[PDB]
């Protein structure tokens, strides 16, 4: 949903 | 009646937030520096400070037992949500009653309500917060109380968004149970008195507290040069 910096981090 | 998963999972999260939480507040010096002579003038120190307090956030999140069983939305939407309340959460332990503020180590890194207030908001969420730091600190919660919470808010059900209602839920009660068995066991009167039910009310004032933020936060950065001023991940985490 267009949050690539959020999804890295969770990664 | 404390079992060892539960003893297991309130380990894992004192942990956590002992390796996402550094009292020292070392980090605080990479941030922009703080300004106080004036307007938005401890903007970009506090946007800096919050963007740094979401990645220790979610640092803290990957930790809680189930949450990585969730799916990867499932994780995001629940994270943006509460990202902002765990932030006035775990503020609570820099809060000191004396002098009403949130007191870091330092004279410059001591921010109080006019310091808030150079953020660009209004009393209307400043209040509200500093009544619910109050009312937080009363309860003087134990540390693994401290770490449950805020592992019991961020994987609520009603967020908005949710894929996996069903699922989020049973995660949850898991850490909601856990919470209640401990207060029991190891919670002495007559602090324990109601302490359950208080926890659960501070969750509701977080609510309230994070839709006030983000209405202000959206008339704060509605405008192109206030937003210029905060950080990409506060922009993607909060909304552009
Ligand atoms: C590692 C910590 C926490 O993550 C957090 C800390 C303080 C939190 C504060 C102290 C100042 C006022 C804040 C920042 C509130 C305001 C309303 C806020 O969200 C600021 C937004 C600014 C945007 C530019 C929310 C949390 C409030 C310091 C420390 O204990």
């Amino acid at each position: 949903k267009n949050h690539p910096m959020l999804m890295n981090l969770l990664k | 009646k404390l079992s060892e998963e539960q003893q297991h999972i309130i380990a894992i999260l004192l942990d956590a937030h002992h390796k996402t939480y550094d009292p020292t507040y070392a980090d605080f010096r990479d941030f922009r520096p703080p300004v106080r002579m004036s307007p938005l003038s401890m903007l970009p120190h506090l946007a800096d400070l919050v963007s740094y307090s979401i990645q220790k956030v979610i640092g803290f999140a990957k930790m809680i037992p189930g949450f990585r069983d969730l799916t990867s939305d499932d994780q995001i939407v629940l994270l943006k949500s509460s990202a902002i309340e765990v932030i006035m959460l775990r503020s609570n332990q820099s809060f000191t009653m004396d002098d009403m503020s949130w007191d870091c180590g330092s004279q410059d890194y001591k921010y109080d309500v006019t310091d808030v207030s150079k953020a660009g908001h209004t009393l209307e969420l400043i209040e509200p917060l500093i009544k619910f730091q109050v009312g937080l600190k009363k309860l003087n919660l134990h540390e693994e109380e401290h770490v449950l919470l805020m592992a019991i808010c961020i994987v609520s059900p009603d967020r908005p968004g949710v894929q996996d209602a069903k699922l989020v839920e049973a995660i949850q009660d898991r850490l909601s149970n856990t919470l209640q068995t401990y207060i029991r066991c190891r919670h002495p009167p007559p602090g324990s008195h109601q302490l359950y039910a208080k926890m659960i009310q501070k969750l509701a004032d977080l609510r309230s507290l994070n839709e006030e933020h983000s209405k202000q936060y959206r008339s704060l950065s509605f405008q192109p040069e206030n937003s210029m001023k905060l950080t990409p991940l506060v922009l993607e985490v909060f909304g552009n």
